[PDB]
Order: structure tokens, then sequence, then C-alpha cells
RNA sequence: AAACGACUGUUUACCAAAAACACAGGUCCGUGCGAAGUCGUAAGACGAUGUAUACGGACUGACUCCUGCCCGGUGCUGGAAGGUUAAGGGGAACUGUGAGUGUAUGCGUAGCGGUGAACUUAAGCCCCAGUAAACGGCGGUGGUAACUAUAACCAUCCUAAGGUAGCGAAAUUCCUUGUCGGGUAAGUUCCGACCUGCACGAAUGGAGUAACGAUUUCCCUACUGUCUCCACCAUGAACUCGGUGAAAUUGCAUUACGAGUAAAGAUGCUCGUUACGCGCAGCAGGACGGAAAGACCCCGGGACCUUUACUAUAGUUUGGUAUUGGUGAUUGGGACGGUUUUCUGAUUGUUCUGGUUAUCUCACUGUGGACCGUGAUCCGGUUCAAGGACAGUGCCUGAUGGGUAGUUUGACUGGGGCGGUCGCCUCCUAAAGGGUAACGGAGGCGCCCAAAGGUUCCCUCAGCCUGGUUGGUAAUCAGGUGGUGAGUGUAAGUGCACAAGGGGGCUUGACUGUGAGACUGACAGGUCGAGCAGGGACGAAAGUCGGGACUAGUGAUCUGACGGUGGCUUGUGGAUGCGCC
RNA sequence: CCCUAAACCGACACUGGUGGAUAGGUAGAGUAUACCGAGGCGAUCGAGUGAAUCGUGGUGAAGGAACUCGGCAAAAUGCCC
RNA sequence: GGGCUUAAGUUAUCCGCCGAAGCUGUGGCAACCUGUGUGGUUGGGUAGGGGAGCGUCGUGUCAGUGGUGAAGCUGCCGGGUGACUGUGUGGUGGAGUUGAUGCGAGUGAGAAUGCAGGCAUGAGUAGCGUGUGACGGGUGGGAAUCCCGUCCGCCGAUUAUCCAAGGGUUCCAGGGUCAAGUUUGUCUGCCCUGGGUGAGUCGGGUCCUAAGGCGAGGCCGACAGGCGUAGUCGAUGGGUAAC
RNA sequence: GUCCGAACCCACUUCAGUUGAAAAUGGAGGGGAUGAGUUGUGGAUAGGGGUGAAAGGCCAAUCAAACACCGUGAUAGCUGG
RNA sequence: GGGGCCUUGUGGUUCUGCUGCCGCAGGAUUGGCCAGUGAGAAAUGUUGCGUGAAGGUGAAGCGUCUGGGAAGGCGUACCGGAGUGGGUGAGAGUCCUGUAACUGUAAGCGUGGCACUGGUGUGGGGUUGCCCCGAGUAGCGUGGGACUCGUGGAAUUUCGCGUGAAUCUGGCGGGACCACCCGUCAAGCCUAAAUACUCCUUGGUGACCGAUAGUGGAUGAGUACCGUGAGGGAAGGGUGAAAAGUACCCCGGGAGGGGAGUGAAAGAGUUCCUGAAACCGGUCGCAUGCAAGCCGUCAGAGCCUGUGUGGUGAUGGCGUGCCUUUUGAAGAAUGAGCCUGCGAGUUAGUGAUGCGUGGCGAGGUUAACCCGUGGUGGGGGAGUCGUAGCGAAAGCGAGUCCGAUA
RNA sequence: UGAAUGUAUAGGGGUGUGGGUGGUAACGCGGGGAAGUGAAACAUCUUAGUACCCGUAGGAAGAGAAAACAAGUGUGAUUCC
């Protein structure tokens, strides 16, 4: 920066620290779930989505942003409250 | 051969979602006593970098999203 | 005749031959012999096949007379009463885990760990002496003699002591061509003095000194083309002819002068003046001529040198420990039972261990003698002698260490250096928004205040005039007048009398979570802020309060620390470490 | 075969450097200097020409350091008894 | 500047003119915008940004082309807005290479006191390296400079003679005159061919050791290596038989 | 470590040379010239080292750290292209 | 785990010992599940294939035209498991050399592998009484080093110096340390292949160079030359198809030239292909000896030529080089004597970040590697970017974080 | 055969029994180990365990058959990409 202390190093580091163990989840939304699954889609399992877009090998946990008109049966690693809420509203269930 | 990252850089500013370039706001590392509650809390959060400033860092970093 | 060096010598190959170096002579320091010293990692070697009348280092430098005072500083030598002080030894204490115990919290045995270490412990340093032919130092004010100038002399301040003898306008004297005398017709030089020594001085020697010197200086005489003032002669070049035949340099070219103009000195531009084309011999005014990327100056980099710059390090030195063992005392720290009485007070034997100290000797010493390998001054073996658990060496450890190494040693600047300045606040310059420079003109700040903060209520000043005890211009009281000229914690400016100035009551908002929206900087950043919640202060309420009438009183990041919290923890549980505030 | 060099060291067939030996006559102290001997050379571009000027020598009236930073240079002196 | 007051000087006023790459006229080119049948605006330019191209070499493909003459070089006559260029037309030359479209670059030079080569300028100029030569004859294409002779001059503690070191055939004889020789040269220390150096006694070795070197074992040292004993070398010296 | 003075060693002054005869000399004088003299032959000391009667002098014609090669196409906020 | 103690099992034996006239072992031409020249606790011959070093066979064209010459033009035939190349007097599938294909290999120290000869040779269930299981080793301390880790919370590993274990109810590791759990059994040794390289030998290749380039070196090249030495270090290629390399004559001492000959060409004559520029000249046209000139440009007479276009150009106006670097240079600031040649923005990343363009598209794409000995083609999805963000993180998630489920 | 000297050993005397010596372009293993440079100065750090050096191979070398990883199920010597 030409002798002026610059930018990295005038500013704090963020600290913090990394998880060394964590894991994250390749996530589905109940929109995405409606849209590859309309046909009062039975049984979804990571295999399917992985099929369709999941990217396997990886956590499938499924999130709620959509209305999920359907009714499905999602055996999958973890939900989140509103999803699980959509899906048994919508008639159908969570499992895993 | 790969080109490296900068790890001041990687240390120091995170890169949001949108691509915007964000720092911790300096200043209040030490010498807090005198310093009001309104100036500690106008140094308590994140700074969206200006434009040079957040391209310098874009390059600086290798590809790194930040921290 | 003077200065310097005593002399003969030596030296900067290639700008310095000297006054520089050496020298014979002198003194100091070190060295007892495997010497000290030096080259080398070491063995070795030189010193020296020498032995204190010797060897090495330092300074001075024949000879003559002398070499004065100071040991405060620093160095060196010696010493050790106390202080400080490493590694090591060694406590006490704390602590993690943990069988289990605990209704659970928690605690915690054994074992395995971790932390720093009361006491003990060297040299060095502080400390006390000596040492100057060690590195060094050798002063001030006031005044006084019968012309005046000075001070032998007196008082004093201070120091470790205050410059002795001798010399002095000097290889030293700035002023300076000091003054006086000599030498000249005339002498900033000379030489003899004077003493007013900017800023001599006694082995970095003082003052002298016969002889010596391609040293420096002044004078006399002889002699001369050095000169007045040059002339002439012969020669090697130059010149002409025949032969042979370079060079540096070169943007060009059919390359004048004057006065101007222009990057401020023009062959080349302007306005004029002059000038037929081409040669030969010459001279040097110009072509800012050629030659050499100026060597002076500044800026950036480097190199080498210095030191009480920094950081290291060879060497030197301190102790511990290994090599490293046998045998006694004399003093403390224990376990141990059992004189005392676990004990304020004392102990012997019975086992473990620090220190102080004394002897022994197939450890070791690379050593003196003899012998053997061998008919070998190396080397090795045996043995005697002499030391001896020392020394030496390895590792650890403190001190010392320009001997050596790597580097640092800011910028601004009317060149650089010296001096000044470097961040923040207020005013002017600043041209009526904001901004605006100079080594421009003025000043401030690096705080302070538990009230000088918050709130609520009340009050009005300075100055002037008059009356009144101390009391006066001015303490305190009374009446009138007085609007801001008083005050404001603190510079200045903007404000404030509705007071933001003076006072009374209660208080801690000098809050916690926030921050719509803005101002201001390239950015980091700086600044103002409505409304909301919690929990408070004052007020009857309205409301106000996230320090101070406002604007200075401050320091990013890294790294580390303390309190809280408990998000993470590399198999699990702890611990430990990290994270967040 | 060269060898105080045209053959070596100097880039040269370079007025430089290079150790040793022999080394006669007359004058002279002399291995100085002059002229010769033994012996060897005439030198590796010449021929001319009274230019200035530069170098190298020579002479010089009267004066005699007036020169110059300075007697630089030269002159004077010089040998034997 | 000439010259000017008899203004061509100052001043007021009036009437004309000159004067730029400005503006207008006319003829081309180009960028952008705009309705999309008018056209309008615009086009000096360093650093610099953007866009589009010329030429060189190699190369896939296609079409070819070349001794009835490729490349390269060199003229003339033409062409484009530029880098440039013709499928015009010669000359020289003697074996390759053209156009279209792509592909890849060691792809473009005027400068770096740039590197290499060649050639100018200075210039027929400076110099030709201490000096004494003259003449007669010869040789020869050619003679100041070669050979012979006679005069004269020069060195002579060296311009002589002989060795060492060093050089290496330069020595001698013949043939030579491209180059070398600072000129010429018929000459030469140069060129080519051939020849030439003979030791019991001279100088070295075969003998000896100095300084110094190396060094069996050995000692010292992380390695590499250092030192050194016994020895073995090593003349500049000792010894050794001819004039 | 006497004197004058050749050879020999040196280098004080001056003139010339300065693209030289010569990358340090020549002419004319000058100093030492039995001594701490000079010289031939061989040898020893080597680069943070040598050696130095001491000038930072000399160590193969530029030495306040030789030369060669390598790290290496060192680096240059500077000049040039 | 093994030893020991036993419940047993050796390949069929001629018959010798010791232990209990049980049993165990040396013993032997004859099996053999095995196992071999290997690292394997080891190392000794005769028979069985195809090759590199050499070789062998190896297809198929003539006529005319022009040319010095035919491989070229024209005409008309062949071979091809061979049309990759290279030579030949110009451009060859059929002229030569070769090429494709087959083939031989005596020999190798041959080499690889197989057969035989010859050489060497088993365990399973039970038991823990007892016995062994690598010592100055591991750890520990200290001074250093390697590990992402630069002394730290310092695991692991290693060197010097001290100190110093346990041994199976044991040791070590899982990032200080301890406990449990998991894994493992140090202080003994040997082991192919996958990996690295090329002084060399054989064959081949190139949008590599083409004599200032490519090696320093196309030639007496590490030569000449320079340096004491270590060391440094060049430049010089081309006649022609074939020497047919110019017999002979003339001028000249020669050199050189002129005639002539050879050759397609000699101005291809050995200084030899082509033969540029600088530079040096002969000839012709114009201008030029009263003139002040960055040397040009515009206007322009005259002369020559007229190949009616071109050369020169008296005279008039205007006009201070090029580059670099500067506020500003014609500058008396830098660099350049001239010409010819050479001499500076490149290349590599399954790098970073844009843009253009093409493919695919909620998906895109492979890396190493494998197959194609036939290449540029196919497989390989390991990984990677996109698919959800926010938070230090646990985590939650179209939200999340500061916050009080504000 | 066995010194001083006793055991013996050192040494001495016979035999050649076997191996060695030196070279080698790259690659390997073990050890010693820079600086320029970067950090816009510089010392930690970098360069870089590079350059160079030493010892020593082989046709390759080194490593290699768990006192290993993993994390609760598992993999199973080494090397290389
Ligand atoms: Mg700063
Ligand atoms: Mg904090
Ligand atoms: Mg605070
Ligand atoms: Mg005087
Ligand atoms: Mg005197
Ligand atoms: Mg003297
Ligand atoms: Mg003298
Ligand atoms: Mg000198
Ligand atoms: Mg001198
Ligand atoms: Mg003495
Ligand atoms: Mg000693
Ligand atoms: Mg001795
Ligand atoms: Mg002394
Ligand atoms: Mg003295
Ligand atoms: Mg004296
Ligand atoms: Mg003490
Ligand atoms: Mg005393
Ligand atoms: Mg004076
Ligand atoms: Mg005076
Ligand atoms: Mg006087
Ligand atoms: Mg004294
Ligand atoms: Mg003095
Ligand atoms: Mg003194
Ligand atoms: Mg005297
Ligand atoms: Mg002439
Ligand atoms: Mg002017
Ligand atoms: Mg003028
Ligand atoms: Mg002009
Ligand atoms: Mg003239
Ligand atoms: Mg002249
Ligand atoms: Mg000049
Ligand atoms: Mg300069
Ligand atoms: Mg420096
Ligand atoms: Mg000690
Ligand atoms: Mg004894
Ligand atoms: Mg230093
Ligand atoms: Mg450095
Ligand atoms: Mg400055
Ligand atoms: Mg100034
Ligand atoms: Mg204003
Ligand atoms: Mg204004
Ligand atoms: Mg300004
Ligand atoms: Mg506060
Ligand atoms: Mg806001
Ligand atoms: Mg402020
Ligand atoms: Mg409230
Ligand atoms: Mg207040
Ligand atoms: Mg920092
Ligand atoms: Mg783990
Ligand atoms: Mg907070
Ligand atoms: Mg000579
Ligand atoms: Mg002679
Ligand atoms: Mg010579
Ligand atoms: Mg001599
Ligand atoms: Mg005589
Ligand atoms: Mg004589
Ligand atoms: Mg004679
Ligand atoms: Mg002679
Ligand atoms: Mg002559
Ligand atoms: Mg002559
Ligand atoms: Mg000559
Ligand atoms: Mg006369
Ligand atoms: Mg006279
Ligand atoms: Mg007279
Ligand atoms: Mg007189
Ligand atoms: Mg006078
Ligand atoms: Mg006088
Ligand atoms: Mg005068
Ligand atoms: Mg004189
Ligand atoms: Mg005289
Ligand atoms: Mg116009
Ligand atoms: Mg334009
Ligand atoms: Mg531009
Ligand atoms: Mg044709
Ligand atoms: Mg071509
Ligand atoms: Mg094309
Ligand atoms: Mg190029
Ligand atoms: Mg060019
Ligand atoms: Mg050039
Ligand atoms: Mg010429
Ligand atoms: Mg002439
Ligand atoms: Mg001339
Ligand atoms: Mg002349
Ligand atoms: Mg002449
Ligand atoms: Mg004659
Ligand atoms: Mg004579
Ligand atoms: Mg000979
Ligand atoms: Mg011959
Ligand atoms: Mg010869
Ligand atoms: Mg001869
Ligand atoms: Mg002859
Ligand atoms: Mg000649
Ligand atoms: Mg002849
Ligand atoms: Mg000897
Ligand atoms: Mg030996
Ligand atoms: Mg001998
Ligand atoms: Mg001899
Ligand atoms: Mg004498
Ligand atoms: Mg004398
Ligand atoms: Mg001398
Ligand atoms: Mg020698
Ligand atoms: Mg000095
Ligand atoms: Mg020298
Ligand atoms: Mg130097
Ligand atoms: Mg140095
Ligand atoms: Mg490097
Ligand atoms: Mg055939
Ligand atoms: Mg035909
Ligand atoms: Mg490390
Ligand atoms: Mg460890
Ligand atoms: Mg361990
Ligand atoms: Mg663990
Ligand atoms: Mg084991
Ligand atoms: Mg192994
Ligand atoms: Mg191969
Ligand atoms: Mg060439
Ligand atoms: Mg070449
Ligand atoms: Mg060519
Ligand atoms: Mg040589
Ligand atoms: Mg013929
Ligand atoms: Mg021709
Ligand atoms: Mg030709
Ligand atoms: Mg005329
Ligand atoms: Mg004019
Ligand atoms: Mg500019
Ligand atoms: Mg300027
Ligand atoms: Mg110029
Ligand atoms: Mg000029
Ligand atoms: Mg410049
Ligand atoms: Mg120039
Ligand atoms: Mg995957
Ligand atoms: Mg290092
Ligand atoms: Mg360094
Ligand atoms: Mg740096
Ligand atoms: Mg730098
Ligand atoms: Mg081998
Ligand atoms: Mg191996």
């Amino acid at each position: 920066a030409g002798g002026q202390m610059p930018i990295h190093m005038q500013a704090p580091k963020l600290g913090g620290f990394h998880n060394p163990f964590r894991t994250e989840y390749q996530v589905v939304n109940l929109d995405k779930v409606e849209a590859l699954f309309p046909k009062g889609g039975k049984i979804t399992v990571d295999d399917l989505v992985s099929v369709g877009a999941v990217r396997d090998n990886e956590l499938v946990k499924v999130l709620g942003t959509g209305e999920l008109t359907v009714k499905v049966d999602l055996v999958v690693d973890a939900w989140s409250k509103s999803a699980q809420e959509k899906i048994e509203k919508a008639g159908g269930s969570v499992t895993k | 051969p790969k080109m490296k990252s900068h790890s001041g850089t990687k240390k120091r500013f995170k890169v949001t979602g949108s691509g915007k370039v964000t720092a911790r706001k300096a200043g209040k590392r030490h010498l807090n006593e005198h310093k009001s509650s309104r100036v500690t809390r106008r140094l308590t959060g994140e700074t969206v970098l200006s434009k040079g400033e957040a391209a310098k860092v874009k390059k600086l970093l290798a590809g790194h999203p930040g921290r």
C-alpha cells in the first residue's frame, strides 16, 4: 500500500475457530421436491433426489421454503421444523 | 503452479453470498475505557468494504471464500 | 643563519623520499620453561636446540640536562566484610486423572503425571587498596605595588590536581603584515626579542645540541641570456618531391559578421551588413572543441574502518555433571526407636544424605629417566620418578569478548549540513458555503471533575456613586445606578443574561440491548442522532438524563494478560488448550 | 643457431629489462673520458630546402637576479703538488 | 528595416480593402446518433484505452503453377485511405512457389556510449622507432636500399668474442618474391626443398647432500585432510679421468 | 652501516615524450656505492589470508580484501532501449 | 505366540543306537500331496522357440516432343500386403536404393521358458503348573534438528550430554497428561514390480535451426589464439550434371588480361551459385565561379529529351534535424560515422479474475490411469464448481446472528 | 618365533589365500552446508536444505511386511502418480 499500514493489516483478524468435525448437509427445499416429484410422489429417498440433484454421498436435510401441495414421504437425514410441519400438513411424513 | 491466497486476507475478510467483502470494525481491541458505549457500538459490528479495497481483497484471496 | 629529524639507511612499483618509517639508546608490562606470545580444530611447530644479562608486547627514540602535580574516571594488578548473582542440589506447597465413597453434588486412595522452587551454590559486578615512561586530567570570581598595564600577594567557589622546569607570533598565534630591533632604497618572508600561550610543555617526551640531509626557510658573495631584450649559427621534425601510410572523431552541410530572440551565451531563428570558386602554410577566439555515463555537491546502493550502536560469535574464564575411584574427620537435614519432657528446651548410638576438609592410588597426565620394538630425538609398550581424583576433555551453565561477523544509524528542508519541525485542538491568511499551501502570523493539548456529571427549583453580574468600626482603591453591610463591559475548570473562536454564569435539594444515565436517518474523510476511520424495551435519577407533572456550553486531553493491527461465559476439544470421559463478550 | 639481442621477457625486426666469462694501446688514478686494437658495424625509407614554429646544442656588448612563487634552467667552480 | 513631419506620428470620424488550415462554396473519405425515404452532429492530439487491418515465415485443405523459367535481386508503367501493392512489362537468375480459407509465430528496428561484418571521414594527412655515407663495377624486367671493390666514417669494459636462462631449426646450400620486412628489394632471422649437431674425460644423470618437498609404519583430525619417523628425492654447492 | 668516484642499485630536479622508441621511459645533471649492499639459481608464506624499516604499500601492467569458475540471467524505487 | 507337558499323524522300508526290549532319532535305489536356481535358512547338466548382431528373396514402362539432360508435356500399358522416403543431368510406384511381405541366423557369455536328470524337504486338538519373547534399549531431563507446528498445550521422530525401565496381571500408539476402549508388539535381518536417469548403441520422428541460425564447434574446434595458472575461447560451408579445372597463340618478369577451347551457361574460371546496401569510380544530360544554404517544400523560366514522359533546374515565397527526456530542446542537454545482418512483452499451469465464442445445461467437467502399438478416438466421475444462507461455533435454516422465543 | 617380560602381546620371518587401489555424463543414499535475493531497510524468517562439498553405491537406489492407520462398523508391507 505504498508504506502505509495496508488493509490486510489495519483490519482486526476475524477470530473464532473451525469445527474439525463439522459436516454439511445437502439441502433440498419443498418447492424442488414438489417440482421433481409432482405426481403424488409417494416415497422419496436419498437415491431419488440424488438421481434428480442432491449431490450423492452426503447428508440430505430437507428445508421448508415452498408450499408442497402434494403428499410425500421423505426418508432423509434431518429436516427443518417448518419443512416437517408442511410435509405433515400436506399428508406425508419424514423418517431417519 | 497453483497461486496461494493471502493469509492475512484469509483471516481478516469475509465474502457474503451476494459477493460483498466485509471486515471486522477496527478500534475496539483495547483502550476502551475512555470510549463511550456509542463509540464502542460504532466499532462493534462489520463493515462492507469500498470498491477499490474490495477489489484488492478479492485479488489477494486466491478464490478463497474468505473466513 | 633558522626549523625538523641525531646520524648511515627505508617508504606510497606508476603524481608525495619527507619533518613520515627504521635506528642505536631508554622505560614499562608480560614470561620459571610443554615459558609467555603466535600459526593450527588438533597433534605439532616457531619462540629456541634459547632459559630472566633471555624471550615477547607497548611506547619513546643518538648525546647532554631533566622528565613536575593528580589514582577522581577507565584499564590493569591485588584483596574479599557485606550486597546482587547461572546451571545444579533440594524443600514445603499446589495440582490433573483415578479404584471407590457419595440419595447427587462433589470429594478422593494407590499408580502414573504437571507447576514453579524457602534454603544452598561460583566467577563476574558493586566494594577496598595500589598503579600514570597506564589510557588520561593538569581550573574560576573580587582586588591590591607612589603614572598607568599586569599581578608576586589576599579572600573565595570547586576539583583527584589545578601546568612545575623549560620554551613561546612557534611545523602550534585567530586577530596578525601584533610590537620593538636587525638586515634592504624599499622586507606580509627571515633573524633576535617581548608576553597579551584564540589553542606550548616535559618518554603521544620538554629544552638544547657537534656531525649529517637531492628536507624546508632567509641572507651574502661568485656566476651567468633568468632578465633589460633579444640576435645569430648548426641540427631532428615542420616545408617540397618520390615511396609507404594511420588515429582520435563524425546527425547533417554549399557550415560569415553585427545587434537581437530563444532552454536566458546562435554558422543554422529575426532584422540588417558583408561575401567570386578552389587550395597551401600557419595561430588558437569559438564550434559551451575531443578524451573520461563529474571524482566536487545532493539522492539511492555498496564497500571497508571505528566504537561505552544492536545482535551474535571464536577465544578466555565460572561452576555443575561424566570420565571418577579407596579411606577418616568436622559441621547440618532426615528416617529411625526412647535418655528427655507430641513438646518452648537436648540427645546418643542405629540407617539415608548436603557442605567444609585430610590422606591413598596399574582412573587419568601424551612428562622427566631407563629399557624394548629398533642400529630411529616420531610413535607405541614395560617400568621408575612426579602429580592425582586434581588437571585435561565432552555436555550444560554465568561472565567477558570490535578479536571477528551481519547490519541499522528517518524525513521535511528555497542545495545539503546545523537549528527547528513531525499527532491533535482554536483563530487569521482563506478571496461572505465547504476545502485550500509556505521553515506564514498567533496560541493551546497528551488533562481535570464523584462533582465541575443527572434532574429539579431559585438567583443575577462586573463596574460606578453615596453612607458606614477596625477597613485603606479593593474583605463585610445598606441604598441608587448598571443589561452584559462579569463569569465560563483549561487556548481560542462560536455561544450563553431565557442563562450554558451563581446557589439549594435529591441523586449516579460517567446505563444494558439498540440505532430510522444523516454529516465528514481515498480508505482505516471520525461525528450527530429520532424512536423502542429493560432497569433507574429528579420532578406535582410536562418531561429531561447513554458524562461535562461546544470543539483538543489521544494510538490501528499483531502478540500477550485478567474477569465472565461455556461454543469447540483429533477414540470416549476428564484435563488442557482455544473461541466469544 | 641467437644470446649486454632483429631469434629471450616486453602484442613489434620495440632508444626498455636480462646472470656469467675474456677484455689490448696511447693519454689518464682509473674498467671514467678521448682517440685507436682484436673484431665488428654504416643502424632496416630516401632526396632536397638558409620559412615560421617546436625540440637539441653553441656564442654573445653593457648590466648582473632587475627574472621568478622560488636563482627553475644555465654559468661559474672543478684535477694533482 | 528603409525611410517618414510635404506623416508613412497622435487623435476623432467616415468610406473601402487586405488578412487564417476560422466561416462559406464545390468535390471525395470516415465515426456516431436519429426518424429509419430527410439527414443531423462529429473526425488536432502526448501518456493511455478501444476497434479494424498490411507485410514476413511455417502449415491443413482445395484449386493450382514452374526450365516455354520458381525464389531472390533490379528497372519501367500503373493502383489503394494507410501499412502497402499489380494477375502490367522488362533485365538478371536457375528450382521452387501462387490464390482462397483456416492454424501457429524466433512475425516488422533508427537509436540501447547495442553485437558482428563490410566500408567511409579525418587524408594521400601524422609517423616511417638514437646514427654517415660516397663512388666504381656486377646481377637483374626492375637497384639509394642485393653482391663485390675502393675511399670515408662509427663502436671498441664493447656496436667485439663465448656461455647460462629462455627460444626451437631461426643454422647451411639451393630455388622464390603472393604475404611479412613501417619504403624498394633481385635481399632476408620470411617461403619451399634438401642437408646439418658425432664425447669414457666438457655440462647434467649413472655419485653426494642444503633449503625445501614427499613420506612405510605412526600420531593428530566429524569426513575432507594436517604433521612427521625410518627413508627417498631435491643444485644454486661437494666429488670426478685431455690437451 | 668513513670520504670522492665508475660498473651496479636507486630515482631528487629539469627538459622532452604524452595517438610515446616505452601501458612509467629518454637526455642532462642527482643519491648510495664494504654495506641495514647488490645480484643469479632453487625454495617457503595465499585472499578476511600472506607479507609489509608502515605508504593501506605489495601479492603476475587498476588490491580499503587478488584472479578464475560457479550460485547467476544476483539485485538496482535508478539510466537507457 | 512359542517352549515345555499330551490326544494323536508322516509318505513302503533293508535294520543300528538311546530312553522303560513302550517309544525317538542318523540310516536307505524305490511315492510326493509339494517346492526350486528365487528374498525365501541353498546352489551343480542334457533336451525344447522366436530373435537383435550379417545376411537372403523382394512386384511392375515403353513410345514420341521440347530440352545439355526428362523424372516434365502428350499417348498408351503395368505392379501394389510395396504410392514412407532418398538418389539419378529437371518434379519417378514401375532406372537405382530401397519399401510391404516373407525369410535365414553358423555363432553368441547368447537370451527367455518348458521337460527330464541331478539338488532340498509336512501337521491338527488340549493345557498356563512352569519357561522364553531382542537393555544401557525404551522412557525422563537438557542443548539442538525434522515434522503444518518458528517452544509451545508439544504428541511423533532424530543427534550430543546425563539419567535410566517394565517385561505379558507386560511394552508402545491414538497431538500434553491420566483412566477405560481400540490398534499394535520397538530396541535383529533380507525382499521383485510399479518410480528416477541417459555418457552410450540401434531404428525413427519434428506448423525445430539452416552457416550472425542450430552445439562453442557443418572445415586442424575445445583447435588457432589469449592467460604463469585455474581458465577463457573464435572465424572461415556452396564451380559445374560431369573437372569436361581453360590445350595452344598474343602483350607481360610475373600478376593480370586478350584470342581460342570445354561446358546448357565462364559476367558458372577455383576470391567460382544467387550477388543487395553502404562505399569507390568511367561516361552522358542539365545546373553551378556576386554567393549566406536543417539543404527541403510550393511557385517557376530555360536547356536536354520527348521513350510528347521524363532529367536538371536560374529565380521568388515559406521553412531552426531525428530520438530520448523535459515546464520547455533546432538546441551549445543525451544517443547515433554509414550500410547490411542480428537485438526486447514470451512460455508453463486440470493458477486468479474478466471478456468474446462454441458445447451441454439444474447441471457442467474429468485427473491419474486403462484400451487403441493404428493418431488426434473411446472409457475412467476419484475429485471439483453450481445446487442456501447466516453464525466464532454448537447449530438453525429462507432465514440466521447481536438480542430477552424482544 | 615371541621382545622389554611372566602369561602373552607388539613386532619379526616365510606363502600369494583371497580383496583393494583408479575412472565414470545423469539418476540414488548418508553427512557438512552458503550468500546474493525477498521481506520495498534488517537480525527471526526467506532464498533453501538450493549452490557447492564429503563419503558411498546400483542397474536402479532408498523404503518395505505394522510397537500402522482409523474411529467404533472398518482397511491391512512398501513405493509411485
Ligand atoms: Mg511508517
Ligand atoms: Mg478482547
Ligand atoms: Mg465499554
Ligand atoms: Mg618560522
Ligand atoms: Mg628555537
Ligand atoms: Mg633523517
Ligand atoms: Mg640518507
Ligand atoms: Mg610514486
Ligand atoms: Mg618521486
Ligand atoms: Mg632498542
Ligand atoms: Mg602457550
Ligand atoms: Mg621448538
Ligand atoms: Mg605502556
Ligand atoms: Mg615518535
Ligand atoms: Mg622527538
Ligand atoms: Mg563471589
Ligand atoms: Mg605515584
Ligand atoms: Mg599568521
Ligand atoms: Mg610578523
Ligand atoms: Mg621590523
Ligand atoms: Mg609526566
Ligand atoms: Mg603535544
Ligand atoms: Mg606524554
Ligand atoms: Mg638543531
Ligand atoms: Mg610524401
Ligand atoms: Mg533573450
Ligand atoms: Mg550574435
Ligand atoms: Mg535556413
Ligand atoms: Mg588552412
Ligand atoms: Mg597547434
Ligand atoms: Mg568537451
Ligand atoms: Mg554521471
Ligand atoms: Mg552501510
Ligand atoms: Mg572448569
Ligand atoms: Mg606414583
Ligand atoms: Mg562491526
Ligand atoms: Mg544482507
Ligand atoms: Mg534529505
Ligand atoms: Mg538550505
Ligand atoms: Mg469560508
Ligand atoms: Mg469563497
Ligand atoms: Mg494544495
Ligand atoms: Mg465513563
Ligand atoms: Mg442509520
Ligand atoms: Mg475531533
Ligand atoms: Mg425507560
Ligand atoms: Mg454544568
Ligand atoms: Mg506485526
Ligand atoms: Mg486421531
Ligand atoms: Mg454487549
Ligand atoms: Mg631490442
Ligand atoms: Mg652480442
Ligand atoms: Mg619478442
Ligand atoms: Mg641488473
Ligand atoms: Mg682501456
Ligand atoms: Mg668508455
Ligand atoms: Mg679489426
Ligand atoms: Mg656483431
Ligand atoms: Mg632510421
Ligand atoms: Mg640507411
Ligand atoms: Mg625496423
Ligand atoms: Mg666569437
Ligand atoms: Mg652577456
Ligand atoms: Mg662581457
Ligand atoms: Mg658582479
Ligand atoms: Mg626580485
Ligand atoms: Mg633579492
Ligand atoms: Mg617582478
Ligand atoms: Mg640548478
Ligand atoms: Mg653547469
Ligand atoms: Mg474547418
Ligand atoms: Mg483524432
Ligand atoms: Mg496514444
Ligand atoms: Mg507445366
Ligand atoms: Mg520461401
Ligand atoms: Mg494463405
Ligand atoms: Mg524479432
Ligand atoms: Mg537496421
Ligand atoms: Mg547502431
Ligand atoms: Mg580515405
Ligand atoms: Mg601532398
Ligand atoms: Mg590536416
Ligand atoms: Mg602538414
Ligand atoms: Mg612528415
Ligand atoms: Mg659494401
Ligand atoms: Mg672512433
Ligand atoms: Mg638446442
Ligand atoms: Mg627450413
Ligand atoms: Mg621459421
Ligand atoms: Mg640463414
Ligand atoms: Mg637463401
Ligand atoms: Mg615491401
Ligand atoms: Mg633471395
Ligand atoms: Mg632433507
Ligand atoms: Mg600412511
Ligand atoms: Mg639426487
Ligand atoms: Mg651444479
Ligand atoms: Mg660509505
Ligand atoms: Mg655519503
Ligand atoms: Mg624504492
Ligand atoms: Mg613456489
Ligand atoms: Mg592514511
Ligand atoms: Mg599489480
Ligand atoms: Mg576495492
Ligand atoms: Mg568482502
Ligand atoms: Mg539465487
Ligand atoms: Mg526390386
Ligand atoms: Mg516421359
Ligand atoms: Mg520448522
Ligand atoms: Mg519427544
Ligand atoms: Mg513415546
Ligand atoms: Mg486422544
Ligand atoms: Mg519383539
Ligand atoms: Mg532392507
Ligand atoms: Mg530408454
Ligand atoms: Mg558468416
Ligand atoms: Mg556458428
Ligand atoms: Mg547465405
Ligand atoms: Mg601458453
Ligand atoms: Mg580444355
Ligand atoms: Mg550473371
Ligand atoms: Mg558469386
Ligand atoms: Mg552566378
Ligand atoms: Mg539574412
Ligand atoms: Mg510531459
Ligand atoms: Mg530542467
Ligand atoms: Mg546535439
Ligand atoms: Mg549543434
Ligand atoms: Mg540522462
Ligand atoms: Mg556521441
Ligand atoms: Mg463423488
Ligand atoms: Mg542459514
Ligand atoms: Mg542473510
Ligand atoms: Mg529485502
Ligand atoms: Mg529493494
Ligand atoms: Mg554394478
Ligand atoms: Mg533395495
